[PDB]
Order: structure tokens, then C-alpha cells, then sequence
């Protein structure tokens, strides 16, 4: 047969809500000088 | 089946009013007979409406072929106690008589079972209509989006 099978999203409004909520908070790497180091131990590695 | 053609048919209508039969020592004439046949075709045409009636096998007799009487009349097995009860009932005002209560009874009774298997065979539903849609859930990967398939 084929039959009505139709698709009335409720679930991608909240995905998408979920995404961009986690894409206004951008995360990245940072590197600090361990303890007893130089205190600018870190510029060179976080520049490259 | 014992009975077998529109002859025999007859008959046993004459034997269930209890006008005429294989004991009785009086028969009825032929003529009488003939005219019990014509009955028996009136009232087959009249259920079987060109097709859009009753179905129930029967074969309907030729001008050709001379007598009407013993053609077989081509109904199943089911339909014989129906057809020759209503017969019954449709040639009794001809001996100034009336079909008994029994006889109505099982004449009513066996024309709604002859009905039954071809009222189940019509009760169909038509195709889905001209606007409706058949959703995403089908339209999805072969793109068909008002087809519905009268396939199956």
C-alpha cells in the first residue's frame, strides 16, 4: 500500500536550540606556564 | 446435488407448497410447468440485474435451445434452497395459495446468504482523493509526493 505517513517535527526546534546555544560559546585551547616555570613559558606554543 | 436443473427447481417448489410431488397422486400439467419455469427466469433476471444484482451462477436458457426445462440452472450448491424457496413463494398466488411462514422465513433467510459473499466483495473503499498529500514519511527517498500507488 502506501498510505498517509507525514512528519510534523518537534524535535529540531530544540536541536537546533541546543546548537546554536553551544555555537554562541566558542572553546579553545589555552597554555599556561606550569608552576615554577617561566612566567611567559606558554607564548611561543600558543602563538603557534 | 440431486437437483439439477431449472426442471428440478420447479419441482421441489411444487413439493414444498404441496401442490405436486413424487408421492401425490395428482401432478401438475406441463403447461403449468412451463409457465413455473418462465417464473424461475423472471425472477433470476429480475435478482441478477445485468450484472449489477445477486450473483449466483445461474445460466440463463437460449431461445435455441428448445426447453427452458432441463437446462441446468448452474447454481453452486448454497443457492439452491434459496432459489427454490423463493420460487416457492413467487408461484403460490398462482394456486390460489400462500407460502406458509416457514417458507417466507427460509426464503429471506437464504437471500440475504446468497447476498453475504458478494456484499463483503463490494464493501470496498475508493482511492485516496485529488488533493491528499502522502506525506513525508513516504515522499522521502523516491520524491513521490501525491501518488499513492493503487498497487495493493
Amino acid at each position: 500500500t502506501l498510505q498517509y505517513r507525514g512528519q510534523f517535527d518537534v524535535v529540531r526546534p530544540v536541536v537546533r536550540k541546543l546548537v546554536s546555544e553551544m555555537r554562541q560559546n566558542p572553546i579553545d585551547v589555552l597554555y599556561r606556564p606550569k608552576d615554577g616555570a617561566r612566567p611567559d613559558a606558554a607564548d611561543v606554543l600558543m602563538g603557534m | 446435488m440431486q437437483i439439477k436443473t431449472k426442471g428440478d427447481l420447479v419441482r421441489a417448489a411444487l413439493r414444498k407448497l404441496g401442490v405436486a410431488s413424487d408421492a401425490t397422486l395428482t401432478d401438475v400439467e406441463p403447461q403449468s410447468m412451463q409457465d413455473a419455469v418462465d417464473d424461475l427466469e423472471a425472477m433470476m433476471a429480475e435478482w441478477y440485474q445485468d450484472g449489477k444484482g445477486i450473483i449466483t451462477g445461474y445460466v440463463f436458457s437460449d431461445d435455441e435451445n428448445p426447453p427452458a426445462e432441463g437446462d441446468d440452472h448452474g447454481l453452486r450448491s448454497s443457492a439452491v434452497s434459496a432459489v427454490f424457496h423463493n420460487l416457492a413463494c413467487r408461484i403460490a398466488p398462482d394456486y390460489a395459495l400462500e407460502a406458509t411462514a416457514k417458507i417466507i422465513a427460509t426464503a429471506k433467510y437464504g437471500k440475504e446468504l446468497l447476498y453475504k459473499q458478494t456484499a463483503i466483495s463490494r464493501a470496498k473503499r475508493a482511492p485516496y482523493p485529488s488533493r491528499m498529500p502522502t506525506g513525508s514519511g513516504n515522499s522521502f527517498a523516491n520524491l513521490n509526493e501525491w501518488h499513492y500507488f493503487p498497487g495493493e
